[PDB]
RNA sequence: CGAUGUCGGCUCGUCGCAUCCUGGGGCUGAAGAAGGUCCCAAGGGUUGGGCUGUUCGCCCAUUAAAGCGGCACGCGAGCUG
RNA sequence: CGCUGAAAGCAUCUAAGCGGGAAGCCCGCCCCAAGAUGAGGCCUCCCACGGCAGCCGGUAAGGACCCGGGAAGACCA
């Protein structure tokens, strides 16, 4: 189980065997191993990765001490890759080869307060035939005196997106190591410039 | 208002 | 003359080996100790029972076909959120909950009864970390 | 009208050793442990093992006849051993050893390769005869049963894996 | 497998057995297999 | 009865299982293919139209299938009328 | 559906024991989650301040306020 931190660059498409391949470009390299979680000390196995160097003028003393114990320049983002013990003290795009399948995790785009139609694909109401101020309303939310209430988990309007989403089993189309570029086939959660995480697929 | 007739 | 009411005493710590004991018949005795009704100065509105440590709770014993037929139940508040876990699956995944669940249902409901449950410390295996308190081995 | 009280002949030189809830049977072909109720009593005599029950209740009468056969099957296992033969029937059906493994060509799109567990030895004399040999009578019958299930006897044609001595019961299909 | 409330022997080769808390009839004739239920 | 709004539709479901489909079986008057029948199984699925206010039902074209029921014959301080 | 097997010399999937066996069950996958008051763990930072398990200030590491904003957003966050 290998993994790396990255940033969504943007989408484009390449040509490969006379086919347009939709790709999302990710800038993944390089990630210094900042701490390794071990069964002896932490009860589990994981590598705390760093990503993007940070202006040391903005790094308070608790964090500076944390980087110091690793001999690592101050970094913007710390994320652990679970069950991953890389050999070196740095993780780069090289851990992926074209043809492999990866899982990408990002933070979806935030719809804010979202209606029942956008959020849950509800049908809403009719737009004519007398429909009275309910065109985007959810309809009934219950029964009558039995059970006399509304279920937990009831699909209602509310906030939507800006949540952790993992899309799975994406093809690694290319690895351009001189630019720390990973090219993945298909779509990846969140906006351009968003932080993403690239793990080896759990699909088999 | 409709009726219970 | 008014009935005696006791000042606060430091409570006794106690240890019980559950191995090969019958589940409900051990719990009945743990509850009594936690309520402290074995003490002559028992007072119903104060936690003045004993602290009970149990080792080898994984080795509790049950009669009949209850390993496969006694169903613990959990409801989550959601449609369809009734979870059924048979006794052996619990013994195999969280064996200390078997005796904790048995003792809790025999304790008074309410704030004090909840406090008394916290004075119960149940461990699968032969060992417990409360050596600081040096609990007294009891037979039951 | 009884099995429990019938004594067990022990060939020279099989040893039967008694222990709490177990008897060990060592012989020229191997060892077998026979778990036995502590409510029973296994008695080692001259070339003979006997089992005794401590009452005439239904459980004790049932464990009694049971325990005796279990031990008798183990005494036989370590000396004579156990075997069961399977006959393959069908125009394209055959079987061959591939090392220690049993390979069945029994009319599927693929062959079936059965591998032998410990104590089980596959002997394929002819392409239509397979033998399952071992000391454990239960295990030998279980492996044999597995192999037969790979292609059970047809209800309408003499086609499939049969036990030796297994009748051929067919019904009309027209 | 016949599943019914009245299970009996159907032919002289039928056998009534109780396995796993249920009454069965077993027989060399597979039509006669019965479970009580 | 100093008021517990009554059909159908729409919307949103959720539950039961006496199961429509899909999964697993036994029996068959099971050759194969396809069926019948009973058993297990409620995880998921269970189409679009013509007629009528209709529920229901019939019909068209499909489908793995076009399930049956409870929830104040679920749901009018949610809509319709 | 079996293997082995009594009771019940036979037979029996069962009474002792062992196999096989569902889109279902548990885990596995994705998300939430220590108010899990049973409030968990790890890495790092500051440190015994001054005045009659309490009070009163001035501080530490840090934090908030305010400001420029933001594919974050009703306000808040
Ligand atoms: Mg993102
Ligand atoms: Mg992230
Ligand atoms: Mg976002
Ligand atoms: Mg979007
Ligand atoms: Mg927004
Ligand atoms: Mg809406
Ligand atoms: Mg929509
Ligand atoms: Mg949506
Ligand atoms: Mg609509
Ligand atoms: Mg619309
Ligand atoms: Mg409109
Ligand atoms: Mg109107
Ligand atoms: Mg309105
Ligand atoms: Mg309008
Ligand atoms: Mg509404
Ligand atoms: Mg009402
Ligand atoms: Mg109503
Ligand atoms: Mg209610
Ligand atoms: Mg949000
Ligand atoms: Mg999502
Ligand atoms: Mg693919
Ligand atoms: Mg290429
Ligand atoms: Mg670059
Ligand atoms: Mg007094
Ligand atoms: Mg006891
Ligand atoms: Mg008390
Ligand atoms: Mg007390
Ligand atoms: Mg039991
Ligand atoms: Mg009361
Ligand atoms: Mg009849
Ligand atoms: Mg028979
Ligand atoms: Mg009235
Ligand atoms: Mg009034
Ligand atoms: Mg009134
Ligand atoms: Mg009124
Ligand atoms: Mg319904
Ligand atoms: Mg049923
Ligand atoms: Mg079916
Ligand atoms: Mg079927
Ligand atoms: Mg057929
Ligand atoms: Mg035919
Ligand atoms: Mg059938
Ligand atoms: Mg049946
Ligand atoms: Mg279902
Ligand atoms: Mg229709
Ligand atoms: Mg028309
Ligand atoms: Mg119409
Ligand atoms: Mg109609
Ligand atoms: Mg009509
Ligand atoms: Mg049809
Ligand atoms: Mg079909
Ligand atoms: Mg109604
Ligand atoms: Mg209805
Ligand atoms: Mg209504
Ligand atoms: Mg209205
Ligand atoms: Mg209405
Ligand atoms: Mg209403
Ligand atoms: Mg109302
Ligand atoms: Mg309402
Ligand atoms: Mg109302
Ligand atoms: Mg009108
Ligand atoms: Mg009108
Ligand atoms: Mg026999
Ligand atoms: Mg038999
Ligand atoms: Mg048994
Ligand atoms: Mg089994
Ligand atoms: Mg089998
Ligand atoms: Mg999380
Ligand atoms: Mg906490
Ligand atoms: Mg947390
Ligand atoms: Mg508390
Ligand atoms: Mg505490
Ligand atoms: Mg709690
Ligand atoms: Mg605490
Ligand atoms: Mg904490
Ligand atoms: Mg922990
Ligand atoms: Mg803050
Ligand atoms: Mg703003
Ligand atoms: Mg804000
Ligand atoms: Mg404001
Ligand atoms: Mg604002
Ligand atoms: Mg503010
Ligand atoms: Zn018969």
């Amino acid at each position: 189980m290998k993994g790396i931190l990255g940033v969504k660059v943007g989408m484009t498409r390449i040509f490969r065997d006379d086919r347009a391949v939709p790709v999302t470009v990710i800038l993944a390299g390089p990630c210094p191993v900042v701490q390794r979680r071990t069964p002896e000390k932490d009860g589990y196995t994981a590598v705390q990765l760093g990503f993007l160097p940070q202006n040391p003028k903005r790094v308070n003393r608790p964090l500076k001490g944390h980087f110091a114990k690793a001999g690592v320049e101050p970094v913007r983002i710390l994320r652990e890759i679970r069950d991953f013990n890389p050999e070196g003290d740095t993780v780069t795009v090289e851990i992926f080869k074209p043809g492999e399948r990866v899982d990408v995790t990002g933070t979806s785009k935030g719809r804010g307060f979202a209606g029942v139609m956008k959020r849950w694909n509800f049908a809403g109401g009719p737009d004519s035939h007398g429909a009275h101020k309910i065109h985007r309303h959810p309809g009934s939310i219950g029964n009558r005196k039995t059970p006399g209430r509304v279920y937990k988990g009831k699909k209602m309007a509310g906030h939507y997106g800006a949540e952790r989403v993992t899309v799975m089993n994406l093809e690694v189309v290319d690895v351009i190591p001189e630019e720390n570029l990973l090219l993945v086939k298909g779509a990846v959660p969140g906006p351009n410039g968003g932080l993403v995480i690239v793990r080896e697929t759990k699909k088999a | 208002a409709a009726a219970k007739c | 003359m008014k009935t005696y009411v006791p000042k606060q005493v430091e409570p006794r710590w106690v240890l019980i080996d559950a191995e090969g004991k019958t589940l409900g018949r051990l719990a009945t005795k743990i509850a009594t100790l936690l309520r402290g009704k074995h003490r002559p100065d028992w007072t119903p509105n104060v936690a003045m029972g004993d602290f009970v440590v149990v080792v080898n709770a994984d080795k509790i014993r049950v009669t009949g076909k209850k390993l496969e037929q006694k169903i613990y139940t959990r409801y989550s508040g959601y449609p369809g959120g009734l979870k059924k876990i048979p006794l052996e699956k619990m013994l195999a995944t969280h064996p200390e909950r078997v005796l904790e669940h048995a003792v809790k249902g025999m304790l008074p409901k309410g704030p004090l009864g909840r406090r008394l449950f916290k004075r119960l410390k149940v461990y699968a295996g032969p060992d417990h970390p409360h050596q600081a308190q040096r609990p007294e081995k009891l037979e039951v | 009208s009884r099995i429990g009280r019938l004594p067990i002949p022990v060939p020279k030189g099989v040893s039967v050793e008694v222990a709490p809830g177990r008897v060990k049977v060592k012989g020229p072909k191997g060892e077998l442990e026979v778990p036995v109720s502590p409510e029973m009593r296994v008695v080692v005599e001259e070339g003979v093992v006997r089992v005794e029950r401590p009452s005439d209740e239904r459980r004790h009468k049932s464990l009694h006849g049971l325990t005796r056969t279990l031990i008798a099957n183990a005494v036989k296992g370590v000396s004579e051993g156990y075997s069961k033969e399977l006959l393959i029937k069908g125009i394209g059906y055959r079987a061959r050893l591939v090392g220690r493994a049993l390979e069945l060509t029994v009319g599927f799109s693929h062959p079936v390769v059965v591998e032998p567990p410990e104590g089980i030895t596959f002997e394929v004399p002819e392409p239509t005869r397979v033998r399952v040999s071992g000391i454990d009578k239960q295990k030998v019958g279980q492996v044999a049963a597995n192999i037969r299930a790979i292609r059970k006897p047809s209800a309408y044609h003499e086609k499939g894996i049969y036990y030796a001595g297994e009748p051929v019961r067919l019904k009309p299909g027209k | 497998m016949k599943v019914r409330a009245s299970v009996k022997r159907i032919c002289d080769k039928c056998k009534v057995i109780r396995r796993h808390g249920r009454v069965y009839v077993i027989c060399e004739n597979p039509k006669h297999k019965q479970r009580q239920g």
